[PDB]
């Protein structure tokens, strides 16, 4: 899915369905998905590709 | 059937000196448990039962009949047969027994993939259709090279999808990245393959041979899966939505020349919707391997033979032929472009 | 421009009897313009004005020769092609203009509506397919009659989809259901109707003379679209998803038997899953018109001619007429079940 220009990457519960993004004035995201909270996204300073993310998720998995 | 956390607590407590029966009155187990627990390897929490009996098993190998031969799936279906021949439960069951025969439904979550820079391409081919260039109906077809990790993309067109068409427009492709790649993602073409051998892919011999010869290293998606192959699809729907939609053309050499420059121009310059990158950057990015001088021929090897004046005849063609070359045996490689050249045992013929 | 709210109070509290400058300081407004107002006919909230000149007006007549001749809907190929010809603005603009050239991508929503009893029937065919009955190779069709208010559902097979088989179903529903509904509804059909003259539907002449006689009017959903009468689609997939799945037969009576059975066994006793009741209680709740006495005669018509000495010849048959008969015209009556009568000048030919 997407959020203010940057595309993030959740599991395959969570695909095809709508989430919630709560985001504080702080400038921390918060994905609630169906009244629970699913796992932070690791939000960074520096912004990161989607590709970045694909491989990311990639070598975890690996 | 202590658990984990009980056990090493029974254990751990009892080394250290406790009394056993305070043990078991804190733990609120039987002193005899506790007891038996104390000389024990692990802890106890797993007990391991085999089937048993249920109402459908002598209905069972009809109702698989019934599945495996007249393909009935129809949970009402079967239910209603079997009633009739004793059965008296309900249908829960019956579905539960019956789920996994049934087809699994395709999947819609799609794994995604990064491949390593210079180290993956995908080709693909796309039948346009049938035109009228020059008054002549031929069969368009547009030919896809994309790479994995700049998502380059090397297009062009072609009258055929002959074997030699395909070479050559590999060719092509890898004289345009500068290199060639590591691996090299087609579908399951006669061109390519020879079928499943039981699984495994039995390579064409002549390409595999030409891979050998440029090193890069084949490889197949699988039988109707073209989603393994998504960049160089969509980079074709790209194409085909972006190019070829409105221009207009009357030679083939017209329409590639648009399309190189139309690449060069947007395609291969618009950063991606992904990488958010110019795709020529990556391309600078990536590490190919070197190509060979000499290219790969790919041109049409037939054998023929010279009349007896001299005249030498090849397709819809005549040539004149030194006297010298009359009732022998020549051999005419035609390039791809028309190029057609004679040979005679290697020498070169100055045809007329 | 004050608000109808604004001119309601302005007039009202004038006429009341209050100052008009008091009321205007109340109100917040100028002193001139609430005296205006005074003598108004109505709130005066709404200003009138005419398209104004845009950026996109000298390539609006091209871009819309490309999208009309060339069917490029690529807004950014247009864009890029006009960027060239002198355009500087963005893409909005130019996406906003060129939306309602775009075709209109279907809907989803789905509109439901429930019919009157005994007002609405719907019907339609399906091709099952060909089979080999008593090694004899024929293209087997369902026929299948829905009612639209008790949901009821008739159906038989056939090999032909004649109009004379389609009439002949017709009347076998409407037994079925002990009458005839006052609306009956089909696809676009050429034994039905004969092609849409600039939006009305021509009815077939012959079918519009069945339909006056059984007194039933005839209605055509629409070209291209079956969701109209998703009742009977719906059934057709109920029964070829459950009686036509498993079960085999060798003749199509049997085949029409154990359908019969079926439907009064379950498909017209399990309640629906929307009107949850029983269809045939909806039945007994329909009023249909009543059946005429003589059912309209649905049977091959042809003329021919009996040879010099008697012996008459139809398809791969043969009589034995009496001399009277011989070398004139006579009528060949022949009904869907094969019962073929002669005719001599409205008498009947006692053929041997
Ligand atoms: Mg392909
Ligand atoms: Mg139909």
């Amino acid at each position: 899915f997407s959020y203010k220009g940057e595309q993030w990457l959740l599991s395959a519960e969570y695909a095809g369905k709508e989430i919630l993004v709560k985001e504080r004035l702080n400038g921390d995201i918060r994905l609630y998905f169906r009244g629970e909270e699913i796992s932070h996204v690791d939000q960074q300073k520096k912004v990161i590709s989607f590709a970045e993310k694909i491989k990311k998720k990639q070598t975890e998995m690996a | 059937m202590i658990t984990r956390g009980e056990f090493f607590m029974i254990k751990e407590m009892y080394e250290r000196g406790m009394s056993i029966s305070d043990i078991a009155r804190e733990l609120g187990i039987d002193r005899k448990t506790v007891r038996k627990y104390i000389h024990s390897p692990n802890p106890p929490s797993k007990s391991k039962r085999k089937q048993r009996k249920s109402k459908l098993d002598p209905f069972k190998p009809y109702l698989q009949k019934r599945m495996l031969e007249d393909g009935v799936f129809n949970s009402e279906k079967l239910f209603f047969e079997i009633r009739q021949q004793g059965y008296t439960g309900g249908k829960t069951i019956l579905k539960d027994y019956m789920k996994p025969f049934r087809e699994t439904a395709k999947k819609k979550y799609t794994v995604r993939y990064e491949t390593l820079p210079g180290e993956q391409m995908q080709v693909d081919w796309k039948e346009v259709g049938e035109v009228v260039i020059e008054g002549k109906k031929v069969k368009l077809s547009l030919f896809v090279a994309t790479l994995g990790y700049s998502r380059m993309k090397y297009a062009v067109f072609t009258t055929s999808q002959d074997q030699e068409h395909l070479m050559e427009c590999l060719i092509q492709s890898f004289k345009y990245f500068g290199g060639v790649p590591k691996k090299v993602l087609f579908d399951n073409m006669k061109t390519v393959t020879d079928g499943r051998e039981q699984g495994v892919v039995k390579w064409n011999q002549r390409f595999s041979e030409f891979a050998s010869y440029y090193g890069f290293i084949p490889k197949v998606c699988r039988p109707y899966r073209a989603q393994t192959k998504g960049k160089v699809e969509r980079a074709i729907q790209y194409i085909m939505d972006h190019f070829y939609v409105g221009t207009a053309f009357e030679s083939i050499e017209e329409l590639n020349f648009l399309l190189h420059r139309w690449l060069d121009q947007v395609a291969n310059r618009k950063p991606n919707a992904t990488t958010g990158i110019s795709p020529q950057e990556r391309w600078a990015e990536e590490s190919l391997k070197p190509l060979p001088l000499k290219d790969y021929d790919t041109s049409y090897l037939s054998y023929r033979k010279v009349h007896w004046d001299g005249s030498f005849s090849y397709k819809g063609e005549q040539w004149l032929l030194s006297a010298e070359y009359a009732g022998k045996e020549i051999l005419v490689k035609e390039r791809l472009n028309g190029d057609i050249r004679l040979y005679f045992r290697g020498e070169e013929i100055s045809h007329v």
